[PDB]
RNA sequence: GAGGACCGAACCCACCAGGGUUGAAAACCUGGGGGAUGACCUGUGGUUAGGGGUGAAAGGCCAAUCAAACUCCGUGAU
RNA sequence: AAACGUGUGCGCCGAUUGACUAAGGGUUCCUGGGUCAAGCUGAUCUGCCCAGGGUAAGUCGGGACCUAAGGCGAGGCCGACAGGCGUAGUCGAUGGACAACCGGUUGAUAUUCCGGUACCCGCGAUGGGGUGACGCAGGAAGGUAGUCCAGCCCGGGCGGUGGUUGUCCCGGGGUAAGGGUGUAGGCCGUGUGGUAGGCAAAUCCGUCACACGCUGAGACCUGAUGCCGAGAAGUGGAUGAUCCUAUGCUGUCGAGAAAAGCCUCUAGCGGCCCGUACCCUAAACCGACUCAGGUGGUCAGGUAGAGAAUACCGAGGCGUUCGGGUGAACUAUGGUUAAGGAACUCGGCAAAAUGCCCCCGUAACUUCGGGAGAAGGGGGGCCACUUCUGGUGAUCACUCUUGCAGUGUGAGCUGGGGGUGGCCGCAGAGACCAGCGAGAAGCGACUGUUUACUAAAAACACAGGUCCGUGCGAAGCCGUAAGGCGAUGUAUACGGACUGACGCCUGCCCGGUGCUGGAACGUUAAGGGGACCGGUUAGCUGAGAACUUAAGCGCCAGUAAACGGCUAAGGUAGCGAAAUUCCUUGUCGGGUAAGUUCCGACCUGCACGAAUGGCGUAACGACUUCUCGACUGUCUCA
RNA sequence: CAGUUUGAUAUUGGUGUAUGUCUAACCUGGGUCCGUGAUCCGGAUCAGGGACAGUGUCUGAUGGGUAGUU
């Protein structure tokens, strides 16, 4: 859930913060952790690409089988449930009756002890993974692979929730959480149910200093800057930027897909 | 208050030293044309 | 017993006044002054290079030099 | 011989003018000699000149051990050349692993030499597993270092002047690493069987079913018949850490390195190199200087005090680096001023005043946290008596589980609180230190950042809002490309644009420009085509029309929290002489003896207006403006 | 002028009615295996896409993003 925080600070005044009542542990598993450092929006030559990030707390990264195919008819238990920094929505431990640990995203309705099974003979329960072939039309799923064996790729977010509308011949028709709908191979593999943490929108971060945490660094407005830097800039007193709205190198707003991009035979309809 | 130039040995010989001129081929002309100019000190 | 919480030394900074102004100092001194558990200060090691970097954005900073650094060359430019 | 040495005295620093270390410097260190060059004077002296000498490591820091950010990079990819990126690997501490302490000595070195006592190095993987392995904040408890006191212990003294054989005065009352022991505290289930997983295996790890000791500050002994000590004593009590137990415990969201090493599982007599002098809040480093500046880290005593502030002192150091006089004006840093109290001035600029602990009391307004230390008022010294109350813990007994226990008992020591009376002064927070307060308006919500070196702000940022783009080899960005960031992320995510907490709201216009979508039809390049007309004497050859075609444009719709305006539509809500109003010192009311400023209204808005947001808003502000109280040399006026 | 973008043409093939289909050029930043201790690279092999895309030459449009100057 959410839990508002009581006015008494300036700073801390209508902000809110993630209850946590879903955690089970507070420590990672050890063996499933590989370090991370930020990057701080720099490529390898050194110079900013990415705008407006760096400076966040320390995190480390937690191995996630966004794969889920080499685990068929082995069953296995929600042992915890996690915070996860990485991402949006949380991580559940599971263990496989096999004896091997793995993470994965923590689908709504998921609570510790359930048991959850791979493959196609999994029944459809949140938690369980499955190809697209042997999904319910009409079902909700999420954590889509793009190609057979590729991972996962889309609602992977919390909250996140695709809605299985038909399956013709080897390709199945999905809504996108963003409403576009997309033609996928019917030999993808999904995840029953929808991802959890749901009230993650919600939050109010409250003071600058939150966001800075998070690694997200201040915005400049282009009316702000200089001609020299910025299209926007320049003039006496507050304007507009005296011209059609532009990105800072120039470009205007407008749809930027690639027209000719192959993808689009896999798009009945863009959102 | 704090002038221009922090001393550094370490920091002065991983910037200008001849370990760093022979890396780059621009670096062993600077190299080569201060051996013809009758240099003493040949790299920092 | 939380807090970009309060008062206040170290530390960081530079709002006011006087002095200094061929100065003790190519930016400081004296008395007040702001922050002082955080978007904080700092050491060491890395890294971004010139129509380029970086910039909580002043055309600011990039070796006392920046509306385009410095050095050599065209060059005894015009 | 003012400055060099010795002695005496006086003053200064003492969270440092003391003692160390890294970086940096590179012989400035010690001895002897010198006073030509240098020293802002002087010199017999020197961080100067000359000669000679001085730095001792199996255990300290680093290498021969490990790796992070990052660098280089065999093959390799990409690139006209130059060259860019990068795999295996290999480097890279500011981190991890790893064995010594005390005392003495020289002119110059000491955890390095010397003395004593210590310690480490000389079946099983490189493959699997465990561990190594980790944030921030907070309190409490137990200890120690240190410090203080003593009527006690040891050594001295009987006071130049009234008194000092006495609970009188002065000085000292220590001892490390290692070993033995295993306390306070903290942590932890054991075993049998099976076992899809851990690249092969595994008796190890993980998972399932079943049945049911480890570490650890400190105290004590040893180290110590030694060393140290004003060659004696070398005890007891109180106080007490920012140090240890502690990588502990509790809370919490922003969710907090890797590898080596160690353990485990299977597969199968010697101890090397560099540093060791000296300076290091500075006269040896960076500032051209023996420069009022800067320079990371460690040590951190007494009294008063909450304190590392502040005053005087300790350990220890300094008084050398131009002096001696002299009541001129004047300048600067301090000090005090009668009566008045901002009359000074652009402006209360500066100064003055308040300032501490305890107790009483505290408004409008409010987002219910706040405003608030609001405002305002009271007590404060010393002596005696009296009263209550922590901590510690010998002795006295009792108990056990018989100990480094326990439970009663309370000596001595030492905090803290409350009454009654008395005494002194002008003054009891007596020195140093140590908030001025109130009312209103403007802008910005707030804390923050900014023009290094004239602008710290109403500017930037911000949390919040909307719109636009992006379906993942995403969009966007660096690059010619590869390759990267975005991201080890996936529409509740990422990027771009404007507005800027919160509250009530965000009106009309799609004609222009831009953006999104549709393209019947018109126009249109290369390319295809080669009509027909020429040159030459069918062939070669020159120019070459009709026709064929895409984007784009003309065209049709939508779009304004798109750039924009208020015939396309003509400014709604809200506000309004305003950070905007020229005329203007608009008019009226309030404030003053007097108000071009200020506050509340009017509306003739030169030239307000709804996300280049409109109107308000509690709190906040080294921001701007006006007013009042306290206070003062700002002023009369010096 | 860079950039974005349109068409022709080469890489570029079979077959059917401007538009289908096929696989063999070509593309996979899809899976698995080897060089091999290896997220680069290459070679296999399955899984797809597919004569499209990418790239070379020619060509129309847009082009203050940049550059030279009046």
């Amino acid at each position: 859930g959410i839990r508002k925080y009581k006015p008494t600070t300036p700073g801390r005044r209508g902000s809110s913060v993630a209850d946590f009542v879903e955690i089970t542990r507070s420590t990672p598993e050890k063996s499933l952790v590989r370090p991370l450092h930020s990057k701080g929006g720099r490529n390898n030559t050194g110079r900013v690409t990415v705008r407006h990030q760096g400076g966040g707390h320390k995190r480390a990264y937690r191995v996630i089988d966004f794969r889920r195919h080499d685990k068929d008819g082995v069953p296995a238990k929600v042992a915890h449930i996690e915070y996860d920094p990485n991402r949006t929505a949380r991580i559940a431990l599971l263990h496989y009756a096999d004896g091997e640990k793995r993470y994965i995203i923590a689908p709504r309705g998921l609570s510790q002890g359930d048991r959850i099974e791979n493959g196609p003979g999994a029944d459809i329960k949140p938690g369980n993974n499955l190809a697209l072939r042997n999904i319910p039309v009409g079902t909700t799923i999420h954590a889509i692979e793009l190609r057979p064996g590729g991972g996962a790729k889309f609602a992977r977010s919390a909250g996140a929730s695709v809605q299985l509308l038909a399956k013709e011949g080897s390709m199945a028709h999905l809504r996108m959480p963003s409403g576009e709908i997309r033609l996928v191979d019917v030999r993808c593999r999904a995840t029953i149910g929808e991802v959890g943490n749901a009230e993650q929108s919600n939050i109010n971060w409250g003071k600058a200093g939150r966001k800075r945490w998070l690694g997200v660094r201040p915005t400049v407005r282009g009316v702000a800057m200089n001609p020299v830097d910025h299209p926007h800039g320049g003039g006496e007193g507050k304007t507009s930027g005296g011209r059609h709205p532009v990105s800072p190198w120039g470009q205007k707003e407008g749809r930027t897909r690639s027209p000719k991009k192959a993808s689009n035979k896999y798009i009945v309809r863009r959102r | 208050s704090k002038r221009t130039f922090q001393p550094n040995n370490r920091r002065r010989a991983k910037t200008h030293g001849f370990r760093l001129r022979m890396r780059t081929r621009a670096g062993r002309a600077i190299l080569a044309t201060r051996r013809s100019k009758g240099r003493a000190r040949l790299s920092a």
